[PDB]
């Protein structure tokens, strides 16, 4: 599994 | 550019469309113009620019690996290779296209703590999407130009920034993930990720009224990552 | 084309690729490629064909209808409608693209049944999308041409294929859907929707062992249809 | 709400 980055939001 | 003729509030306009219709490419380019209209954007239009080229890049990026796989396992004819290839060319083109616009358009020695950790941040950001697909001497250039981009955006955002702001803790989170998947350095994502996990909780009464919510979603996100890699 | 160079079982083989990887403009690519090779398509290639400019196609209307929704809501500046125009202009491109190769390459007076119907019910399909946007005189020459290749692939399915065969339901199923969406002949789309159904159910037992699920699925969704026009 | 037309599988 991969690391969780920042998502997208708004 | 062809978005040259059009008014820079049509094109914010029209990049707002986009999103909704989910078409993320149009998105992009209408927010492309509108950085090359050469005046600063607002956190507003700075979070349209992110999500237009997020989604452009996270689609090419979601598509190489599978085509990556496929290759991986087809070496345990030429077509696998060369239509991952074509894809790593496209992507390594939109990098290219968002890292031309931060140099020659955001990145200044001026304005908002915000808007110059956001702009070093993005960079950090697809230099590291450039390093997923690299080989060779570009690569070592490239993991340099992501550490360096991502250190001097962590060095502002802790001198300037509440640990719960959302900036300074997407830049983190990101930052870790870029020493864990990119830098080989497991030591030093943990590290960081607890670092800025408790330091967000120590302050806990920084959150903002109008981003508590982002704050909170990267907090859950970094205790993700702990959790993964611990 | 671009396609020129290329092999047609690489062509082929780089369709699948594009399918597994979800990069369905790709996907139409190749195939596109493919079909100009001017070898007629299996079975296997006629889905993938019609897996990715339909795919193509969707997202285009999909978007198209978020458009013209905001559109006519700001009815009750000019920058939906130049949006909306667009985005109808490219799914007109795609359209044309796909009637293109059906004419010139695909739709023969020879061959299977299934093709010689599969490919009159693509024709119908691709024509309704066109239909979906157009307006003044050059909409009723659009629907006339939709209604003439769905009833001749429906005369040809019905004299030659079982009554549960896939693309003789499908090709039911969406001539329905053009009566109800596109003629303004509710009445017609029940008495289709409702005889296909019905004469699947007392043929049941023509259901193919490589097919059944299929044709069950449609059955469903002609139920579905009939659920939802009475 | 959209009628349903034959979708894509395989
Ligand atoms: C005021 C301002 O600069 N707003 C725009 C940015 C765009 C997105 N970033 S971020 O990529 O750091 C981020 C994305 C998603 C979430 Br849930 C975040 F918390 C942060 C921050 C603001
Ligand atoms: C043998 C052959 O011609 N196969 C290809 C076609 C491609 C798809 N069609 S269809 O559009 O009529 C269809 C799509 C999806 C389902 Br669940 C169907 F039942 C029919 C049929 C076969
Ligand atoms: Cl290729
Ligand atoms: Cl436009
Ligand atoms: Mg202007
Ligand atoms: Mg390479
Ligand atoms: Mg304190
Ligand atoms: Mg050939
Ligand atoms: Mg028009
Ligand atoms: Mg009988």
């Amino acid at each position: 599994q991969r690391s969780t980055s920042t998502p997208n939001v708004h | 550019g062809a978005m040259g003729s059009m008014e820079r509030a049509s094109l914010i306009q029209k990049a707002k469309l986009a999103e909704q219709a989910e078409r993320y490419e149009d998105m992009a380019a209408f927010m492309k113009g509108a950085v090359e209209k050469g005046e600063e954007l607002s956190c507003e239009e700075r979070n349209l620019l992110s999500v237009a080229y997020k989604n452009v890049v996270g689609g090419q990026r979601a598509a190489w690996r599978v085509l990556s796989s496929i290759e991986q396992k087809s070496n345990e004819g030429p077509e696998v290779r060369e239509y991952r290839e074509k894809v790593e060319t496209e992507l390594q083109g939109v990098c290219d296209t968002v890292l031309g616009l931060l140099d020659s358009h955001l990145i200044k020695e001026a304005g908002d703590a915000e808007s110059r950790v956001f702009y070093l941040k993005m960079k950090g950001d697809y230099y590291r999407y450039l390093a997923e697909v690299a080989t060779g001497d570009d690569k070592k250039r490239i993991i340099d130009s992501a550490r360096s981009a991502y250190q001097e955006a962590m060095d502002i955002s802790k001198k300037e920034m509440p640990p719960t702001n959302p900036i300074r803790l997407g830049l983190a989170l990101n930052f870790s993930v870029f020493h864990y998947e990119i830098a080989n350095s497991p030591e030093e994502a943990i590290s960081l990720a607890k670092t800025t996990f408790d330091e967000a909780m120590a302050d806990l009464h920084t959150l903002s009224e109008d981003s508590y919510k982002d704050s909170t979603l990267i907090m859950q996100l970094l205790r993700d990552n702990l959790t993964l890699w611990t």
